[PDB]
């Protein structure tokens, strides 16, 4: 049993080739080294420490190459030699990372048993070319009716959640891996979403709760969590969105989907500043490295829309930068603003307000506007942009005390109904289907004639109406994606037969 | 010219001082009459060892180069205004360190490279002779960078030797095949 | 352990060459090392302060800063035909425009 | 100055160190190319370190770099191509296509490091550019020769903007236009190819009226930043040679700011105040001075600007406000509200008012336009805190003349026909300055104010009071 | 279970202590002659595969 | 190792010292300089190459003479662990402050530990109860949990965690750990007495709680590992016994800034702020050597003491990240004659959902958060103007806000003397009654200060009576 | 240097040395760096205030940002009875007298 695995092992071990390079440790602790020697280093490449450590080189100098250890610092010692592997860091890409952890390096840490490998990839691949990339069309949804309603989300575009540590950030972006769950079953794969997410600075019993909870809603059997704890070194949380990108290019190449959330690139950042500055080289803004842009950039280009003589794929890019006690002009989150096409701005104050999934609609912006709604969706959120950001100015009139006229109370009594109807439970997936309605009955006035506190006890209740008797409605929506005459008049009608509770 | 630059700390100087004798023709005999009066420096009775970092003048400096230059009166006059410039920058404290550097330079403009094969304990002087004639006719020695075999003793070898020269190291060594086998049976 | 730009390779194999200043390096100068368009001349151990100087790439500089061994000049003109080893000649007037 | 071989000494990511061989080096500004795995690297040289040691700015993809591995010199700068064949085509850092057209077409080909135009040859500008779009047009005129710049924050219709002014003026002129882009998405590059092939003015078959220069965030900080002096020069050879007005494009200019005060740091140079460059004054100006009315020809850039949070005590927007003569805001709020385009107008502020320029009359009609919508700016504070006190039938006439004109900012546009899918119109100067004179004098103060909404001239308003009556 | 799962890794560990109990034995031996010995003639083969 | 140097260097307490022998050295070894202070141990955290190391010093650097000979243990320190570390206070070399004599043990253990793996990760959802009525309701705690307290010290801190001590360790009674980092020396002695009086020590038997204590006098080296020190106690426990543990920290904040100061010494550039570049490193071993495996689980309370009262700065926001619960604690709210002075719309725990701790204790929560904002909302507006010059609605949620104000106090058990009012100590299942009641409306018509300085529902109808004579 | 202040054993004499450590703010603010230092290792504030200075309480006590909470054990029962609960009701006329106005 122990006997034979402990036997095979050694059978598994031993025996160094000729070598063809050297050089001798000095300088050395904190994760972090510098070597004497070294001709043949490569930038990137990854020299094996005789000591078991293995570290990437980002630094040659005519003096003394600095190679960043990942391995336990304690285990090197000075005076050892190198040997160069002499290849550049690479992951196995393949179908059998399906249902599965994998941390910073490509292997399984969830103990269950060898990846399956059909390729190897390389972390850096970077962009493609202008002709092999076509524009995005590609309806997707997050679970969330709010976010949905305002916000254009596609395949094959860059979203960037920015707002407050520990706010559910992490809780924003669950709803829609469990929302990822409706494409996936069906048949088509140039539906299926094969999502990985990449968690960066969090500790282990986070990532263990959210596995937890993917299998028990029945999502965890496309997804793929890659890893790099808190305690794990600084540049295996500095390559951890790099190999996440070369996983989720696979998809891409297939012409398959795919979705890649980056949770938190402000703590990769943290490590790639304690790096650099052991590296003892000038950093940028706010001891945050000179580099750290090309970094983001180069990053954020890679989940791209492919033309038609390519797969025809498309991998997603979600963007988190949690803000340490605010700060939207610090220098981290000014650089991924400026890379990122839209915002998904998360506001705190409104979460105790009750508007739980919080958002902000003017902190939030899309640059070329709607063209990645549903377009049912997009008919009945026609007029909820213009009724909203009227609300705003009309609500911080109207609760002065001050004296109002009718036509300044009709913004009042139609916002707070718009607002109210929101409102939906995190870890609730929801379809097309059943956000149609909703926003018709908000848009054409007949959330007015409902009071404030049931307007949630009617959402649940205005659905199950249409299953027993205009159960043709929510179909038509499914199956068209779009409302014609017809639609409109069904649906006014719909509306009409039960208004009540 | 510098036949490469190696060397960052101090091995500016060892450059300099190499340039200024290829010009003169004779590198090999300015390196033995410095490092014949490095030595008599060194085995100076008080203050040999004992007054290397300087606490006095930038004259008082001079001095020892003027009392240093008596010891000996073949030292090239190259390597006399070497000196000087040394005395002036009062730089005592890495001065055996020019002259270890310019042997560097100087020997790799012979064509002998200086070469350790350091092992557990001593090895055979048939084990010595097979390693010389092997590194010999393999191209880790091409020739111009013939090495001298010296072999060193280092508690840390378990067994096994690990051979060394240039940048070129060979290790068929224990210690590291132990240190390998215990921690994947301990992983 | 530190440095000086007497370390410098050209300053140290012409001084064990025997070769000395010779107004050359004590009022003319020589470019050591030129970048961000701050030239360190070696020489001009005789200049007064911010006085002008002509480069041999068109240039002229002024020396905001006088050290021991280099005079750090800031170049006035483009960088683009700036080297290093430029004879820079003591133009021994002060910076100055017509009156009148 | 001549080719030679030098080592590689220290990769330090993008900057890169040499160590030339003894009284041999390359000058200041120089192009060295080494051989790579990934298309021929470039470096461009940035300073001597002494003892022939040169630290170079990276213009292409480092990795894989060995200490040792030779680097040539071209003897001289990095040289672009140029031309009236390079119209429609494609050129980066490196004058390389990114949409695979293979090896440009050129005539001559140039130096980025363009020294700029003297005192001498400069004229005063007196051509005037119309936009053909309302707000602009009456609030903020621009002049052709001058230097434009479209400030605004994140996300505010910027790219939209420039879409309109390119799919419109570039055709309508005989004049060239060079689009440079700097540092921005390939969401973006991708959608301003696609749109501009389709109406005409980028066409593959015959000269194209506007061409392009895609520099990309996935390409280095140093690769990124002289990709907008690798359009500058394009629009030179135009200038001088061709002797053709230009109508210039650059697009974010922040990009070009951020990629400098990066590479600041790098070079071990001392950042200055909120993480600013020590050289931001200089390297704007050198552009901004390139760019220029001579009597060779003219190049009139329109600038997008990249302004933090909506914020200019940030020293790199203040800065770059003084170099553009007629500035424009497109606040964020204006967008949202419907109101297309984005321009809010009392903040905008031209040096290109005068009131004999473009005539007494339109100064004139603008002030009043001023006025009329800041006095009403100013009662929402007073109906917000007073309620219905301290007004009069003096204010009423002004709030409501004032809600007719904020609705009469509007104008649909062609290439918002995926935003909205409102199609396009073209109104004339003269004419929005009788349109806006007509409402003023309160002739068209008994049209309702959504029938001012997405019109052009005064037919339009006529025509939307009939179908709200029908 | 608990205890199962103790058990294979204190197997683990304690095999590992004979492994070390056993290279102390060849590290007194005068096979840490003879042994080093065949490493020496084994870097002969080695430099001469080059 | 037989290896032995001199000491180059002692620059404040991070002396270096330089080997003779060619006999390579390891990181994170420990070395001895023979003083006459008995012994000095040190630890080798960087070699800088030639053999020069350098070494974090524990104890004193008074009397290190230069060119002072050593002998290199070889290795880590290990700590003494067992039960029969328990009832003894232990040092961070191991020594007794309490003086029962040296400690014993059958383990002695490296005080660094190799933090657990995904694979070794169990999950945990059980409810814990303190008792108190704004931590429960809003911020409820778990078994296994990771809880952070936040805001200033010498305000009720000290208090506050002996109050969580007297409830948790008398609600389990298994084995339990105190871990005191920067400790304050006449407080400790509080700590000390208040244990054995209360029962927890227990000297002519054995004790249910095992200790360790460091001081802020002593140099940073040494605050930098009590917290190492305490830590490989509660894994004896949660491993080799197999149960679960507590674990308390007063503060932690410590870790972080002792850390800062011998890092700007060691080589190390430091960050903007002037906190060490290694804050995450270090950070994320200790949060993931309290975690919850598949044998125990070290439910842990854990006080961060900021500077200026400021989130803003990164010692304080990395933590979060770590942390399932939190309750942050503002200096002003207890100023105000309110405690526990924890704020309710600055609170928040992973476990306070709608099935979690059950859909009647989200529904009162969710309330609260509501009512409370609306009025923080409008509290330029109430004082600007006045309270009848609000719109009606509003009139109504102001009102009400204002009772849950006063209501949120639930005196002290533990500090009953300082507040002059009884200790206080009600059920989770209590307060879900009792927060539900106000919000019904059902003893709302009474005045503000019934409400004031009294923990749930009940206490409040029997001071009406109280005011009313 | 503050932890030296210490009341010791009765095997030491039941020796004191109090510490009584005067800081000076900046403008009256209790949150700064040097403030919040002291204030960890302490326990209670004498806080003092410049608005009840002039107006004749030489030296002025603030009692709203003063406390002692370690300070009940070294008091005696006369001082302790009379005194009680009197710390919160001069806290309770704070309320009143907050929307008294």
């Amino acid at each position: 049993e122990v006997s034979s695995i402990l036997e095979e092992r050694i059978k598994g071990v031993s025996d160094e080739a000729n070598l063809n390079e050297t050089g001798r440790v000095l300088a050395v602790g904190d994760g972090i080294a510098r070597v004497f020697g070294l001709n043949n280093i490569q930038a990137e490449e990854l020299v094996e420490f005789s000591s078991g450590v293995k570290g990437m080189a980002l630094n040659l100098e005519p003096g003394q190459v600095g190679i960043v250890l990942f391995g336990s610092d304690r285990l090197v010692k000075e005076g050892e030699l190198v040997k160069r592997t002499g290849n550049i860091v690479d992951v196995p890409v393949g179908p059998g990372l399906l249902g599965r952890v994998v941390d910073a390096l490509g292997n399984p840490i969830d103990g269950k048993g060898p990846i399956d490998a059909a390729g190897r990839s390389r972390a850096q691949v970077k962009a493609p070319g202008i002709l092999p990339r076509r524009s995005v069309h590609e309806p997707v949804q997050t679970g969330l009716k709010a976010v949905d309603a305002l916000v254009p989300i596609g395949r094959g575009q860059r979203e960037l959640i920015i707002g407050d540590r520990q706010t559910g950030k992490t809780a924003v972006a669950l709803d829609t891996i469990l929302n990822q769950k409706r494409w996936n079953n069906g048949s088509d794969e140039s539906k299926k979403l094969y999502c990985v997410y990449v968690a960066v600075g969090q500790k282990r019993s986070t990532v263990a709760q959210l596995v937890q909870t993917l299998e028990q809603h029945d999502a965890m059997k496309y997804s793929i969590i890659v890893a790099a704890t808190a305690s794990e070194a600084a540049p295996l949380q500095y390559l951890a969105p790099f190999t996440a990108a070369s996983i989720g290019e696979w998809f891409r190449d297939n012409g398959k989907h795919a979705l890649i959330v980056y949770d938190d690139l402000s703590k990769q950042a943290v490590a790639y500043r304690q790096l650099s500055l052991l590296l003892r080289r000038p950093p940028g803004r706010e001891a945050y490295p000179g580099d750290v842009f090309y970094l983001h950039s180069r990053l954020l280009e890679r989940a791209a829309k492919l033309s038609e003589k390519e797969g025809s794929g498309s991998l997603t890019a979600l963007p988190v930068i949690e803000t340490q006690g605010g700060d939207v002009s610090a220098y981290i989150p000014t650089n991924v603003i400026s890379i990122t096409d839209g915002q998904i701005f998360l506001e705190a104050e409104l979460f105790y307000k009750g508007i739980r999934p919080a958002i902000n609609v003017g902190l939030s912006v899309s640059r070329v506007g709607s063209a990645a709604q549903v377009k049912a969706l997009k008919q009945v959120a026609g007029s909820l942009k213009l009724f909203l950001a009227q609300y705003r100015e009309v609500a911080a009139f109207a609760q002065f005390g001050s004296d109002l006229d009718a036509s300044t109370k009709q913004t009042l009594v139609r916002g707070e109904r718009l607002t109210q109807l929101l409102k939906q439970n995190q870890y609730s997936p929801l379809a097309t289907e059943e956000q149609v309605p909703l926003i018709y009955a908000g848009v054409n006035g007949h959330l007015d004639g409902i009071e404030l506190s049931r307007i949630g006890e009617f959402e649940s209740s205005f659905l199950s109406y249409l299953k027993s008797n205009h159960n043709e409605l929510l179909t038509e929506i499914r199956e068209k994606g779009e409302l014609s005459k017809e639609l409109l008049a069904s649906l006014k009608s719909a509306t009409e037969s039960f208004v009540a509770t | 010219p510098p036949p490469v630059r190696l060397f960052g700390v101090e091995g500016t100087y060892a450059t300099a001082l190499y340039q200024a004798a290829a010009k003169n023709s004779s590198i090999d005999a300015a390196f033995q009459s410095l490092q014949k009066v490095e030595s008599t420096v060194k085995k100076n009775p008080k203050l040999g060892h004992l007054l290397l970092n300087p606490a006095l003048s930038l004259k008082d400096r001079n001095s020892v180069i003027d009392a240093i230059v008596e010891t000996h009166k073949n030292l090239d006059g190259y390597v006399v205004n070497l000196l000087k410039v040394l005395s002036e920058n009062n730089r005592l404290g890495c001065f055996e360190k020019i002259a270890s550097d310019f042997g560097v330079l100087n020997d790799a403009h012979n064509g002998l490279l200086k070469g350790t094969v350091t092992s557990a304990e001593p090895l055979d002087p048939k084990s010595f002779k097979r390693i010389e004639k092997a590194l010999s006719a393999s191209k880790l020695v091409g020739q111009g960078k013939s090495l001298k075999l010296e072999n060193v003793v280092k508690p840390e070898i378990k067994g096994g030797l690990i051979v060394e020269l240039g940048d070129k190291t060979v290790d068929l060594s224990i210690s590291t095949k132990i240190q390998k086998l215990n921690k994947v049976l301990e992983d | 352990t530190k440095a000086q730009p007497t370390e410098v390779s050209s300053i140290l194999e012409e001084r064990i060459k025997g070769v000395s200043d010779e107004a050359n390096l004590n009022e003319t100068g020589r470019v050591l090392a030129v970048g961000d368009g701050i030239a360190r001349v070696f020489g001009l151990n005789n200049i007064q302060a911010e006085e002008l100087v002509e480069f041999s790439s068109g240039v002229k500089g002024m020396a905001l800063n006088l050290e021991p061994g280099q005079v750090g000049i800031v170049l006035f003109g483009s960088d683009r035909l700036v080297k290093e080893g430029e004879l820079v000649k003591r133009t021994g007037n002060i910076v100055d425009v017509p009156v009148g | 100055s001549t080719p030679i071989t030098g080592k590689v000494t220290a990769v330090i990511g993008a900057i890169v160190d040499v160590h030339f061989e003894q009284s041999e080096l390359p000058a200041i500004l120089n192009a060295l190319e080494i051989k790579t795995p990934q298309g021929k690297l470039v470096l461009e040289v940035a300073q001597h370190l002494g003892e022939n040691t040169v630290r170079t700015i990276a213009m292409d993809g480092t990795e894989g770099l060995v200490r040792g591995e030779k680097v040539l010199d071209t003897g001289g700068p990095i040289s672009v191509p140029v031309g009236r064949e390079t119209l429609g085509r494609i050129i980066n850092v490196i004058g390389e296509p990114i949409d695979e057209r293979g090896p440009i077409k050129s005539k001559l080909r140039k130096p980025i490091h363009a020294d700029p135009p003297s005192f001498a040859e400069q004229s005063t500008s007196a051509e005037i550019l119309e936009t053909g779009i309302k707000v602009v047009d009456l609030l903020a005129p621009y002049a052709r020769g001058g230097k434009i710049g479209l400030f605004g924050g994140a996300g505010v219709g910027k790219t939209v903007f420039i879409q309109e002014l390119i799919n419109n003026i570039a055709k309508a002129h005989g004049g060239f236009s060079v689009f440079t882009g700097v540092g921005e998405r390939t969401r973006e590059g991708n959608d301003l190819y696609r749109e501009m092939k389709e109406t005409g003015v980028i066409n593959l078959e015959g000269e194209s009226k506007v061409a392009l220069v895609f520099g990309q965030m996935n390409e280095p900080p140093g690769a990124r930043a002289r990709v907008a002096l690798t359009g500058l020069t394009i629009a030179e050879y135009f200038r001088d040679e061709e002797g053709q007005d230009v109508l210039l494009f650059i697009d974010n200019i922040f990009r070009f700011t951020q990629a400098g005060s990066e590479v600041s740091a790098l070079l071990g140079r001392i950042p200055s105040a909120v993480g600013y460059q020590p050289t931001l004054a200089t390297d704007m100006g050198l552009l901004q001075e390139r760019i220029t009315t001579t009597k060779k020809g003219s190049v009139t850039s329109v600038q997008a600007v990249y302004v933090p949070a909506d914020d200019l005590t940030d020293p790199a927007p203040a800065t770059t406000f003084a170099h553009l003569d007629a500035t424009t805001v497109l606040s964020r709020g204006i967008s949202e509200l419907g109101i297309y385009p984005a321009v809010d107008p009392l903040d905008s502020k031209s040096r290109l008012l005068d009131a004999a320029v473009v005539g007494q009359e339109h100064y004139d009609v603008a002030s009043k336009v001023q006025e009329t919508l800041q006095t009403y700016k100013s009662l929402q504070d007073i109906i917000a805190i007073l309620g219905m006190d301290e007004l009069s039938e003096q204010d009423k006439l002004t709030v409501e003349r004032a809600r007719k004109i904020q609705r009469f900012l509007s104008q649909p546009f062609a290439v918002a026909e995926v935003f909205t899918g409102i199609p396009g119109k073209l109104v004339r100067l003269k004419d929005t300055v009788a349109s806006f004179k007509a409402v003023l004098e309160g002739k068209y103060d008994n049209i309702p104010e959504h029938a001012f909404y997405m019109v052009g001239g005064i037919e339009d308003v006529v025509a939307k009071a009939e179908k709200l009556a029908a | 279970v608990r205890y199962e799962a103790s058990l294979r890794q204190l197997e683990q560990r304690q095999l590992a202590k004979s492994v070390i109990s056993r290279v102390q034995s060849e590290l007194g031996n005068p096979k840490f002659q003879e042994k080093v010995l065949q490493q020496s003639i084994s870097e002969i083969e080695q430099l001469l595969s080059k």
